[PDB]
C-alpha cells in the first residue's frame, strides 16, 4: 500500500522535527 | 473510520498520537545538545 | 507427636529472636 | 509443504461436487473467521454451545449435514438446530437479520462463501480442531 | 508539660529501644494481633472450606500438617469479596470453618506494614536521616499486597490470595502460572532480573569489599574485628577494589564513586520488585503474560511448535486439575 | 418480606428464612374427595439439627446429639412445585415436584466432628390418615424421600479418586495401589422420613404452614464410611392452588 | 534561573527541581503540560475514531476514550449504536486545536516571559510560604472543578442527557430529570462498607444518584472554593502540615494516588458509570453471564436446573448465598452481588427468581449472556482474548483490563512519589535533605539503647 | 458477638484517634533539626 | 473391585447408545437426534426394552421415522443412578 509509505513519511517528518529545532537553536546560538 | 473529506489525513492521523513520548525523548536531545550541564 | 517437634523448633526460633534483641551485645562507640 | 490445490478442495455438495478456494479467498476467509467467529469458534470449539462444534465430525453429524461449503453458507443464512429444527436466527449470527447482527452486515455472499470454505480446510491444517474446550 | 505532651514525647521518643512513633501506635497492635492469631491457626485452626464446595482444607499443624505442608487457608470462595470479621459469624467454629482467620491476619498485616512504612519514615525524620529508606521498603510491601489484596480484589475472592503457608504459597504459584503465565510476563521477567540481578550485586559488593579491605588484624584474628564501631576511617579501599572491578570488565564499567554505588545497589532490586508488584498486581485484572501459541505456521497452514507452546501444554495440564471440583462450565473466567 | 424488595432483604438472612401466614386466623382449605391440588411456593425452614451418636458399646442407647451448622443462611428448600392429591377415602397425598428441593448442610458435633449431609425433600410422598375433608391443623403428611449421594459421582476425592471420573487406585504409592477398599466409590441412594404436620391455614388464601421433622442418612463420602442419622427439625409454608 | 549543577546544586536528571522558586517558568511548564494532556485527548481520539468499525462494539476496538464520549451521550443511541461519528470527531478536533494554544502558552512562559512573577503580579506572584495566596489559588480551581462538575449535571439535565444502561426498554440515552438530591443516600454512599455486597462509592448504579452526586459536588467544591479565598489556613493546620512547594506536591500525588487507585476500581466493577455496552462486560458480569448460558442451554435440553445437584452436592446451576439469596452455582458463587440490566428482570425478592428463569427468558439476553461470556475481560499482553492457554486466532482485551490496569500502576507510583516527595519536602524543611551534618549528627548526643 | 464488635470498634477508635491526635500534635517540630517552621 | 459405571461399561451400556443412561451427547451419533429428540427420549426415560422407546407421547412422524431407522443403535441397560441422579444425563461436566 501507499499507505505505509505515508505512514513512515509523516512519521519521519515529525521525528525529525524535534531534532531539527534543538539542532537549529545549537548551530545559531540560541537560548538552550 | 474518520469522516470522507479526512480519509486523506488518514495515515497522519495514525501517527499523531505517539508524539508525547517523541516530546519525552526531546527533552534528553536537548539535555546532551547542552552537554547535560 | 510430630507436632510436638515441630512446635518446639518453632519455640527454639522465636526464643533466640527474642534474646538476640532483648540482651544482644550492645554496639559501643570505641 | 506449501497450501496445495488438494488442500483447498473442499465438497460443494452432498451429491459429490468440490471446489477449490483460491489462496485470496482462502486468506480472506480466516480473516472473517478470525474477526468475526474466534470469539467463540477458537479453534474449531464453540465456548457457548461445545456439543456443537466446528469439528469435521460434527459438521458431518448435522441434519442436514454441514461438512460441505452450501450447506454452511446456507447456515450462516438461515441457523438451526443440530437436528434442522428450531429457528436460531435470533440466537446465532447470521447475515439474514442485521438488526441484532450488525458486525455480519457488510459481508457479502462471496464472504460468507469464503468462511464457509475455510471452516472447511482449517480441520486438514489442525488435530486438535474442534476438541474440548481444554486440550 | 500536659499530659498529652508527656506522652507525645515518649511515643516520638528516640531513646526508647524500640522506636513507637505515631504509626507504631498503629504497627504494633495490628501486626501483634496478626501474629497472635497466626501462630494460634497455624497450630490448631480446623479445616477450611477455601473452594466453597464443602470440601475443606487442613492447614494446621494439629489437623496432619507438617511445617511446609501447614498454612492458614483463605476465605471460602463463598465469602467471595465480603468482610467477614468474627462478628459476623454465628459461631467460632462457623468462622474457622469459612477461613475467617485468614481476613483477620491479613487485614492486620496489610495494615501493619503500611504502618512499618511510615514508622520508617518517622525514625530516619527523628534521627536526621533522609528519608528513603520506607521507599526501598515499598517494593515488598507492594508485592505483598499484590498477593494478598490487589489479586483477590482483581479475581473478586480472599480464596485466590495467596496461603499463609509454603506448600500454599506453591500452589498459589502454580495456579497463577496456569492462569496467567506469568513467566511470560515482562513484569516478572524484570523482578526475577531484580532479585538475581540484587542478588549478583549483593555479592559483588560484598566480595569487593572483603577483598580490599585494610590490613588492620593478624592472621590469627577474625578480619571483622579490624573495624571498629563508630571508627573515622573507611575500613576498605575503594581504590583498589575499582581498580582490580575496571580491569575484570573494562575502566568504564566499575563505580569510583561509593555514593552512586549504593545508589544503584538500592535502585536495581527495589525497582525490579516494583515492576513484578505490579505484574502480579495487573494480572489481577487478567491481563496476562505474553500468548504465543501457535504463533509459527508453515506456508500449509500448519502449526510449528515453539518452547512456548511446550510451557502452554504444561499449563493446560495445570489449569485443568487445579480446584478439580469446584469448576461447574467450561470457562475459568476467575 | 411481601412487600420487601430483593435490595431491601439482601445481606440480611432474610432470603432464608420461611414465608409466615400473617392473618393469623384457623382457616379450611375445603377438597373435593376426588381432585387434584397444585401447591406453588412450598419451602421448609430447618431450625433444628440432631445427629444420633453411635456409642461403642451396642446395647446402650444412641441418643441424638444437637449440632451448630458450620455452613451459613443456605439452609431452606423455597420455591417449591407440589400437589396435593385426594383419595377417595380422604387421604392427603403430598407429591413434591421440583424446586430447591436440597441443601447440603455441614453440623459440627460436640467433639469436634464434622457431619454434612444432603438435606432434602426430594421426590417426598406423605400420605394423611384417611378421612380428610379440609385441609386443617390436624392434616400430617407421612412419608418417605429420596436421599441421593452428598456427593455426585464426577466428585474427585484429594487423591483424585473418582466414580465415573479419576484413578480407580492409589497411584501415589504404585505398589500398594491397589490396597485400599477406598478405590471403590459408589454413590448409593438413600431414603429420609419427614412429617409435615400443618398448623395454620389461610382458607382466603390457600396458605398452610406448619412444622416438619425429618429422618434422613448424612453424607458417606462415596462411601467411605457408615452414615449418621441426622434428624432436622423446621417449619414450611405452601400455598395450595385451588 | 540557573540551568546547571553548579548553580543549582541540582542535576540534570532532576532538572525540573530548579523551577521550584521560578513561578513564571514553572507556570510555562504547567501549561505545556495541559497542552500534552489536552494533545493526547484530542489525537488519541481522532486515532479511535479513523480506526473506528461503527457497526462492531466498541470494547472489540481497542477504544477508551470513545466509550467515554459515548457514556455523555454524544454519537449513540439505544443500547449504545453509534448514530453519528461526528460528535467524536469534533471532541478530538477541539482537544486537538486548544493543545496548540497551551503549548505556545506554555513554550511562550517557559521560555520567553518572566521567569519569576512575583515583580509583576501580586495576583498571579505567589511565594509557597504565603498561605493565604496558596489558599487562593485552591479556590479558584476549586470553583472551576465545581463549574465542570456542573457542566457534566447540565450535560446530563437539560443538554440531551447521558447513556443510562439501566433504562427501562433497553439501555439508551436519557435525560435525567430527578436527581437524587437526598443527602441521606448521596453522603450514605460515602460510608458504606468498601467490601463486597457494598462497595463504597463503586457500587453507584443509577444515573439519577450519579447526577445527583455531581450537584452536591460542584456545591461543595464551589463552597470550598470561596471558603479557601476569603480565609486563611487556621493554627492547627498551620502546626501539623508542611508549607513548602514540594510538600504540595506531594500532597496531591497522595491524592493523585488514591484517585488512581479509585477509578481501577470502578472501572473493574461498576457497569453505570462504565456502561458494558461500551466498556465490555465485568469480570463479574463474565462470569454470570456464563453460567446464565449454560443454565438456558440446559434448561432447553430438558434439564431441572433447580433440582440438580452438582458433583459437589451443591447445585449445578442455582444455590444459595451465604445470606440466603439464590444466586448461580459454579465458582460465579463469588459474583453474587453482580447487578446487571440484562440479568436484573430474572430476578425476584429472594434473588434468582424460578418462575422467571424457566418462563421469561427472552433471545436478547440469551445473546447477551453469550456475547459477555465470550468477551470476559482476560487476555494476554499481545491481545490474545479469553484464558492464556487458548491459542493465537482471538484479537481481544477489554478496555476494562486495560483501564483498570493502567491506573492501578500509575495509582501506586504516585503513592511511591507521594512518599518520595514527603519525606523530602519533610528533610529539607527540617535542614538535613543533604545529608548528616558532621559535626551535630543527633546519634552522637543520644543515650546508648542498651 | 455484638459485645466483641463494640470492643473492636471501641479499640480501633482509640488507636486511631491517638495516630490522628499524635500527628496533629505540632509533629514537624519533633524533629533534631529547624523547628520553627 | 469394579464400581458401577466401570461394570456398567462391561455391558452392552459400553457398546451401544443406552437409552436409560447414555448422556445427551452420545446422541449426537444419530442424524437428527440432537438435541430435540434426545432430549424427549432423556425425558421420557426408563425403558423396559428399546422398542418401546416408540411409545413416547406427543411423537411425531418424522421423530418416529427416525427412531425406527436406528433402533439397533440402542440398548437398554437398568438405570444406574450414578448417571441420572442430578441431571447427568444433559451435563455430565464435558465440555
Ligand atoms: C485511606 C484509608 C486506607 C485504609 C482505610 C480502610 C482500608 C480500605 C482498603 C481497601 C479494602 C478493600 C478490600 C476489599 C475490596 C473489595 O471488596 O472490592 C473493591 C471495592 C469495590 O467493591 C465492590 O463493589 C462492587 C459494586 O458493584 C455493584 O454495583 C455496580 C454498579 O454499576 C454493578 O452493578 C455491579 O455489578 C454491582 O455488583 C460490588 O459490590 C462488589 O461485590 C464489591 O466488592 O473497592 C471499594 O469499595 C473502594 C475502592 C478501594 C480501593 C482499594 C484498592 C487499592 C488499595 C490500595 C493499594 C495499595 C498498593 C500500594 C502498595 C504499597
Ligand atoms: C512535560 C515535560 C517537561 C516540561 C514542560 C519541561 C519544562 C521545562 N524544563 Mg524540563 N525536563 C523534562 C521535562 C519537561 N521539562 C525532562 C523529562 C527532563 C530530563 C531530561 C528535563 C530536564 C530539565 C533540565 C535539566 C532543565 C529543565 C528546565 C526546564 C524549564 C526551562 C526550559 C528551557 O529553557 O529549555 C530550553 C530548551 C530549548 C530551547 C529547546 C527547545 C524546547 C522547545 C520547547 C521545543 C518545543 C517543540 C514543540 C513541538 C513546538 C510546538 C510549537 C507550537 C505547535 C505550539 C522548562 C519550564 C531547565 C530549568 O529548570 O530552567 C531553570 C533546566 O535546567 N528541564
Ligand atoms: C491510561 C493510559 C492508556 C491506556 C489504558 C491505553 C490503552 C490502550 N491503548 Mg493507548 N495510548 C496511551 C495510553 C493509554 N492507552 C498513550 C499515552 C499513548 C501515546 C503513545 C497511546 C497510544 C496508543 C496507540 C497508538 C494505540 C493504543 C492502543 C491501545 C489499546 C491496546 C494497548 C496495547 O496493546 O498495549 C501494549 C502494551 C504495552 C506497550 C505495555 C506498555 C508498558 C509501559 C510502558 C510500562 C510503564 C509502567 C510504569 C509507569 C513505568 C515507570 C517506571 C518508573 C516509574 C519506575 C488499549 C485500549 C492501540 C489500539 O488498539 O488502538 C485502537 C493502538 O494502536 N494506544
Ligand atoms: C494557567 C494558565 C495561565 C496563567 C495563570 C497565565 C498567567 C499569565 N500570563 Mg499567560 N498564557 C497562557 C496561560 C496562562 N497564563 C496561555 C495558554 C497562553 C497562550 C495564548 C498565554 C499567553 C500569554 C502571553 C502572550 C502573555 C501572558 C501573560 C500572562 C500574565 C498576565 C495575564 C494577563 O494579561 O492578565 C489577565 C488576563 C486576562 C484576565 C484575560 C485573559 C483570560 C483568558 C484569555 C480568557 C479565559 C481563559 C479561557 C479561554 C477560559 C477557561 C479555560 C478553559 C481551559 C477552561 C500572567 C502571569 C503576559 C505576561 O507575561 O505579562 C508580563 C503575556 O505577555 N500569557
Ligand atoms: C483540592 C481541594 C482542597 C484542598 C487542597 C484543601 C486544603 C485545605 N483545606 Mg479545604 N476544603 C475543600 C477543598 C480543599 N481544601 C472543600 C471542597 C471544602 C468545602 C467542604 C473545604 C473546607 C475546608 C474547611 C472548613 C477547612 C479547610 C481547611 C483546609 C486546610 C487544611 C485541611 C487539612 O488539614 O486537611 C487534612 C484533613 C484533616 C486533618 C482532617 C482529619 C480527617 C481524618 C484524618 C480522616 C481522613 C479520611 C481518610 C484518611 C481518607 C478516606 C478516603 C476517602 C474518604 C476519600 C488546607 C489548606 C482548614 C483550614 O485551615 O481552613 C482555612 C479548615 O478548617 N477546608
Ligand atoms: C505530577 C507529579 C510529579 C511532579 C510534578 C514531580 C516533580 C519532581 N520530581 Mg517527582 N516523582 C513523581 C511525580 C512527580 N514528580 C512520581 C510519581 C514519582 C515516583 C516514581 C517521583 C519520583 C521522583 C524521584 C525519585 C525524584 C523526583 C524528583 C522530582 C523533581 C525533579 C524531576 C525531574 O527533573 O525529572 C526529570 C525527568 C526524568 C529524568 C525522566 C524520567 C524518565 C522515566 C524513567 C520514564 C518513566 C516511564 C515513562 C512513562 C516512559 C515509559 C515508556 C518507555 C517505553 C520509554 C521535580 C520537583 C527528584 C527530586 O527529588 O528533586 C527534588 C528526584 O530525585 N521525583
Ligand atoms: C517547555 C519544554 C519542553 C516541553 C514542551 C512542550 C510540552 C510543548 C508542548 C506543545 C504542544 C502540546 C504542541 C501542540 C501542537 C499541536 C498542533 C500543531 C496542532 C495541529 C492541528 C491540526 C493541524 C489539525 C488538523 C486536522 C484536523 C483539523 C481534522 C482532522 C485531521 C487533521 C489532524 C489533519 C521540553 C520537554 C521539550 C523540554 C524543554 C522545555
Ligand atoms: C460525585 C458522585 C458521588 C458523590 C461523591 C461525594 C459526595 C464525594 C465526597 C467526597 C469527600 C467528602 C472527600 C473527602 C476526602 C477525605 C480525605 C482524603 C481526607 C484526608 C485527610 C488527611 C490527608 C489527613 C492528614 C493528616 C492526618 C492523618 C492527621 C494529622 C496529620 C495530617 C494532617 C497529615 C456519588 C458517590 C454520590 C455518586 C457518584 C458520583
Ligand atoms: C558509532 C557509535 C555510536 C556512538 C554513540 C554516541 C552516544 C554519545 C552521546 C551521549 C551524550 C551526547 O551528549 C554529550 O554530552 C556531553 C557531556 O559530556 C556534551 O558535552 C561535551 O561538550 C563538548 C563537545 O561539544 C566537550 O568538549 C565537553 O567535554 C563535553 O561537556 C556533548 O555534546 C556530548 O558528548
Ligand atoms: C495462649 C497460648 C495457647 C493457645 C490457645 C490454645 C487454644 C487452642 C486449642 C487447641 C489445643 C488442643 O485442643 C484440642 O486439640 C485437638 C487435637 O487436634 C483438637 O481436635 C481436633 O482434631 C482432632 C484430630 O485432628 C480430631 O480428632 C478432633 O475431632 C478435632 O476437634 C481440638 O479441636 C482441640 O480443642
Ligand atoms: C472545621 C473548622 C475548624 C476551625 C478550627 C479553628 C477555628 C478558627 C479560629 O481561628 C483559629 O483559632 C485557632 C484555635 O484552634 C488558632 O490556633 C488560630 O490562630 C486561628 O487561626
Ligand atoms: C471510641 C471510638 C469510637 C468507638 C465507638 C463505636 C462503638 C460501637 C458502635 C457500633 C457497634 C455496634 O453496632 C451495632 O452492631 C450490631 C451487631 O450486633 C448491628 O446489628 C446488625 O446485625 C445484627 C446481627 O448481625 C442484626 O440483629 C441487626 O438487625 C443489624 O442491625 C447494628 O446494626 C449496629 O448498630
Ligand atoms: O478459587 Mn483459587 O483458582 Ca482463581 O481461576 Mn477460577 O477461581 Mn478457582 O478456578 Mn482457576
Ligand atoms: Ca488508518
Ligand atoms: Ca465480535
Ligand atoms: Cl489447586
Ligand atoms: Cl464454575
Amino acid at each position: 500500500n501507499l499507505e505505509p509509505i505515508f505512514q513512515l513519511t509523516f512519521l519521519g517528518l515529525i521525528v525529525l522535527a524535534g531534532p531539527a529545532v534543538v539542532f537549529v537553536l545549537a548551530f545559531r546560538g540560541g537560548d538552550l | 473510520k474518520l469522516p470522507e473529506a479526512y480519509q486523506i489525513f488518514d495515515p497522519l492521523v495514525d501517527v499523531l498520537p505517539v508524539i508525547p513520548l517523541f516530546f519525552l525523548a526531546l527533552a534528553f536531545v536537548w539535555q546532551a545538545a547542552v552537554g547535560f550541564k | 507427636m510430630e507436632s510436638v517437634a515441630y512446635i518446639l523448633v518453632l519455640t527454639m526460633a522465636l526464643a533466640v529472636l527474642f534474646f538476640a534483641i532483648a540482651f544482644r551485645e550492645p554496639p559501643r562507640i570505641e | 509443504v506449501e497450501l496445495t490445490e488438494s488442500t483447498r478442495t473442499i465438497p460443494l455438495d452432498e451429491a459429490g461436487g468440490t471446489t477449490t478456494l483460491t489462496a485470496r479467498q482462502f486468506t480472506n476467509g480466516q480473516k472473517i473467521f478470525v474477526d468475526t467467529c474466534t470469539q467463540c469458534h477458537l479453534q474449531g470449539k464453540t465456548k457457548t454451545n461445545n456439543n456443537v462444534s466446528l469439528g469435521l465430525a460434527d459438521l458431518a453429524g448435522a441434519e442436514p449435514r454441514r461438512d460441505n461449503v452450501l450447506a454452511l453458507v446456507e447456515f450462516l443464512k438461515n441457523p438451526k438446530s443440530y437436528d434442522g429444527e428450531d429457528d436460531y436466527s435470533e440466537l446465532h449470527p447470521n447475515i439474514s437479520r442485521p438488526d441484532i447482527y450488525p458486525e455480519m452486515r457488510n459481508y457479502t455472499e462471496d464472504d460468507i462463501f469464503d468462511v464457509a470454505g475455510y471452516t472447511l480446510i482449517a480441520p486438514k491444517l489442525d488435530e486438535r480442531w474442534g476438541g474440548t474446550i481444554y486440550f | 508539660a500536659s499530659l498529652w505532651e508527656q506522652f507525645c514525647q515518649w511515643v516520638t521518643s528516640t531513646n526508647n529501644r524500640i522506636y513507637v512513633g505515631w504509626f507504631g501506635t498503629l504497627m504494633i497492635p495490628t501486626l501483634l494481633t496478626a501474629t497472635t492469631c497466626f501462630i494460634i491457626a497455624f497450630i490448631a485452626a480446623p479445616p477450611v472450606d477455601i473452594d466453597g464446595i464443602r470440601e475443606p482444607v487442613a492447614g494446621s499443624l494439629l489437623y496432619g500438617n507438617n511445617i511446609i505442608s501447614g498454612a492458614v487457608v483463605p476465605s471460602s470462595n463463598a465469602i467471595g469479596l465480603h468482610f467477614y470479621p468474627i462478628w459476623e459469624a454465628a459461631s467460632l467454629d462457623e468462622w474457622l470453618y469459612n477461613g475467617g482467620p485468614y481476613q483477620l491476619v491479613v487485614f492486620h498485616f496489610l495494615i501493619g506494614i503500611f504502618c512499618y512504612m511510615g514508622r520508617q519514615w518517622e525514625l530516619s525524620y527523628r534521627l536526621g536521616m533522609r528519608p528513603w529508606i520506607c521507599v526501598a521498603y515499598s517494593a515488598p510491601v507492594s508485592a505483598a499486597t499484590a498477593v494478598f489484596l490487589i489479586y483477590p480484589i482483581g479475581q473478586g475472592s480472599f480464596s485466590d490470595g495467596m496461603p499463609l503457608g509454603i506448600s500454599g504459597t506453591f500452589n498459589f504459584m502454580i495456579n497463577f502460572q496456569a492462569e496467567h503465565n506469568i513467566l511470560m510476563h515482562p513484569f516478572h521477567m524484570l523482578g526475577v532480573a531484580g532479585v538475581f540481578g540484587g542478588s549478583l550485586f549483593s555479592a559483588m559488593h560484598g566480595s569487593l569489599v572483603t577483598s580490599s579491605l585494610v590490613r588492620e588484624t593478624t592472621e590469627v584474628e577474625s578480619q571483622n574485628y579490624g573495624y571498629k564501631f563508630g571508627q573515622e576511617e573507611e575500613t576498605y579501599n575503594i581504590v583498589a577494589a575499582h581498580g582490580y572491578f575496571g580491569r575484570l570488565i573494562f575502566q568504564y564499567a566499575s563505580f569510583n564513586n561509593s555514593r552512586s554505588l549504593h545508589f544503584f545497589l538500592g535502585a536495581w532490586p527495589v525497582i525490579g520488585i516494583w515492576f513484578t508488584a505490579m505484574g502480579v498486581s495487573t494480572m489481577a485484572f487478567n491481563l496476562n503474560g505474553f500468548n504465543f501459541n501457535q504463533s509459527i505456521l508453515d506456508s500449509q497452514g500448519r502449526v510449528i511448535g515453539t518452547w512456548a507452546d511446550v510451557l502452554n501444554r504444561a499449563n493446560i495440564g495445570f489449569e485443568v486439575m487445579h480446584e478439580r471440583n469446584a469448576h461447574n462450565f467450561p470457562l475459568d473466567l476467575a | 418480606k411481601s412487600q420487601l424488595t430483593y435490595d431491601d432483604i439482601v445481606n440480611t438472612g432474610l432470603a432464608n428464612v420461611c414465608p409466615e401466614i400473617s392473618s393469623f386466623t384457623r382457616g379450611t382449605i375445603e377438597v373435593e374427595p376426588n381432585t387434584k391440588y397444585f401447591v406453588s411456593d412450598f419451602c421448609m425452614e430447618p431450625q433444628e439439627y440432631f445427629v444420633k451418636e453411635e456409642p461403642v458399646n451396642k446395647r446402650q442407647k444412641a441418643e441424638y446429639v444437637k449440632g451448630k451448622v458450620l455452613t451459613r443462611q443456605t439452609t431452606s428448600l423455597e420455591q417449591i412445585r407440589g400437589s396435593i392429591a385426594v383419595g377417595a377415602d380422604g387421604t392427603l397425598t403430598f407429591k413434591e415436584k421440583d424446586g430447591i428441593d436440597f441443601q447440603p448442610i455441614t453440623v459440627l458435633l460436640p467433639g469436634g466432628e464434622e457431619v454434612p449431609f444432603f438435606f432434602t425433600v426430594k421426590n417426598f410422598t406423605g400420605t394423611t390418615e384417611p378421612g380428610f375433608t379440609s385441609i386443617n391443623s390436624s392434616t400430617d403428611f407421612v412419608g418417605d424421600f429420596n436421599v441421593p449421594s452428598y456427593r455426585g459421582a464426577g466428585f474427585l476425592d484429594p487423591k483424585a479418586r473418582g466414580l465415573y471420573t479419576g484413578y480407580d487406585n492409589a497411584v501415589a504409592l504404585p505398589s500398594a495401589a491397589d490396597k485400599f477398599r477406598t478405590n471403590k466409590k459408589e454413590t448409593p441412594l438413600g431414603k429420609g422420613t419427614l412429617s409435615l404436620q400443618v398448623t395454620q391455614v389461610d382458607g382466603s388464601t390457600g396458605e398452610i404452614a406448619g412444622i416438619f421433622e425429618s429422618e434422613q442418612p448424612s453424607d458417606t463420602d462415596l462411601g467411605a464410611k457408615e452414615p449418621l442419622d441426622v434428624k432436622v427439625r423446621g417449619i414450611f409454608y405452601g400455598r395450595v392452588d385451588t | 534561573g540557573g540551568r546547571d549543577l553548579p548553580s543549582t546544586g541540582f542535576a540534570w536528571w532532576s532538572g525540573n527541581a530548579r523551577l521550584i522558586n521560578l513561578s513564571g517558568k514553572l507556570l510555562g511548564a504547567h501549561v505545556a503540560h495541559a497542552g500534552l494532556i489536552v494533545f493526547w485527548a484530542g489525537a488519541m481520539t481522532l486515532f479511535e475514531v479513523a480506526h473506528f468499525i461503527p457497526e462492531k462494539p466498541m470494547y472489540e476496538q481497542g477504544l477508551i476514550l470513545l466509550p467515554h464520549i459515548a457514556t455523555l451521550g454524544w454519537g449513540v443511541g439505544p443500547a449504545g449504536e453509534v448514530t453519528d461519528i461526528f460528535p467524536f470527531f469534533v471532541v478530538g478536533v477541539l482537544h486537538l486545536i486548544s493543545s496548540a494554544v497551551l503549548g505556545l502558552g506554555g513554550i511562550y512562559h517557559a521560555l520567553r516571559g518572566p521567569e519569576v512573577l512575583e515583580e509583576y503580579s501580586s495576583f498571579f506572584g505567589y511565594d509557597w510560604k504565603d498561605k493565604n495566596q496558596m489558599t487562593n489559588i485552591i479556590g479558584y480551581h476549586l470553583i472551576l472543578l465545581g463549574c465542570g462538575a456542573l457542566l457534566l449535571v447540565f450535560k446530563a439535565m437539560f443538554f440531551g442527557g447521558v447513556y443510562d444502561t439501566w433504562a427501562p426498554g433497553g439501555g439508551d440515552v436519557r435525560v435525567i430529570t430527578n436527581p437524587t438530591l437526598n443527602p441521606a443516600i448521596i453522603f450514605g454512599y460515602l460510608l458504606k462498607a468498601p467490601f463486597g455486597g457494598e462497595g463504597w462509592i463503586i457500587s453507584v448504579n443509577n444515573m439519577e444518584d450519579i447526577i445527583g452526586g455531581h450537584i452536591w459536588i460542584g456545591l461543595i467544591c464551589i463552597s470550598g472554593g470561596i471558603w479557601h479565598i476569603l480565609t486563611k489556613p487556621f493554627g492547627w493546620a498551620r502546626r501539623a502540615l508542611i508549607w513548602s512547594g514540594e510538600a504540595y506536591l506531594s500532597y496531591s500525588l497522595g491524592a493523585l494516588s488514591l484517585m488512581g487507585f479509585i477509578a481501577s476500581v470502578f472501572v473493574w466493577f461498576n457497569n453505570t458509570a462504565y456502561p458494558s455496552e461500551f466498556y465490555g462486560p465485568t469480570g463479574m458480569e463474565a462470569s454470570q453471564s456464563q453460567a446464565f448460558t449454560f443454565l438456558v442451554r440446559d434448561q432447553r435440553l430438558g434439564a431441572n436446573i433447580a433440582s440438580a445437584q452438582g458433583p459437589t452436592g451443591l447445585g449445578k446451576y442455582l444455590m444459595r448465598s451465604p445470606s440466603g439469596e439464590i444466586i448461580f452455582g459454579g465458582e460465579t458463587m463469588r459474583f453474587w452481588d453482580f447487578r446487571g440490566p440484562w440479568l436484573e428482570p430474572l430476578r425476584g425478592p429472594n434473588g434468582l427468581d424460578l418462575d422467571k428463569l424457566r418462563n421469561d427468558i427472552q433471545p436478547w439476553q440469551v445473546r447477551r449472556a453469550a456475547e459477555y461470556m465470550t468477551h470476559a475481560p482476560l487476555g494476554s499482553l499481545n491481545s490474545v482474548g479469553g484464558v492464556i492457554t487458548d491459542v493465537n486466532s482471538f484479537n481481544y482485551v477489554s478496555p476494562r483490563a486495560w483501564l483498570a490496569t493502567s491506573h492501578f500502576v500509575l495509582g501506586f507510583f504516585f503513592l511511591v512519589g507521594h512518599l518520595w516527595h514527603a519525606g523530602r519536602a519533610r528533610a529539607a524543611a527540617a535542614g538535613f535533605e543533604k545529608g548528616i551534618d558532621r559535626e551535630t549528627e543527633p546519634t552522637l548526643f543520644m543515650p546508648d539503647l542498651d | 458477638m455484638l459485645t466483641l464488635k463494640i470492643a473492636v470498634y471501641i479499640v480501633v477508635g482509640l488507636f486511631i484517634s491517638l495516630f490522628i491526635f499524635g500527628f496533629l500534635s505540632s509533629d514537624p517540630t519533633r524533629n533534631p533539626g529547624r523547628k520553627d517552621f | 473391585e469394579l464400581n458401577a459405571v466401570d461394570a456398567k461399561l462391561t455391558t452392552d451400556f459400553g457398546q451401544k447408545i443406552d437409552l436409560n443412561n447414555s448422556d445427551i451427547r452420545d446422541f449426537r451419533g444419530l442424524r437428527g437426534f440432537y438435541p430435540n429428540l434426545a432430549s424427549e427420549i432423556i425425558k421420557n426415560a426408563p425403558y423396559d426394552t428399546v422398542e418401546e422407546v416408540l411409545d413416547i407421547p406427543g411423537l411425531s412422524e418424522t421423530q418416529k421415522s427416525r427412531l425406527e431407522a436406528n433402533l439397533g443403535s440402542f440398548t437398554v441397560t437398568e438405570p444406574s443412578i450414578e448417571l441420572t441422579s442430578g441431571d447427568d444425563r444433559i451435563n455430565p461436566g464435558v465440555y
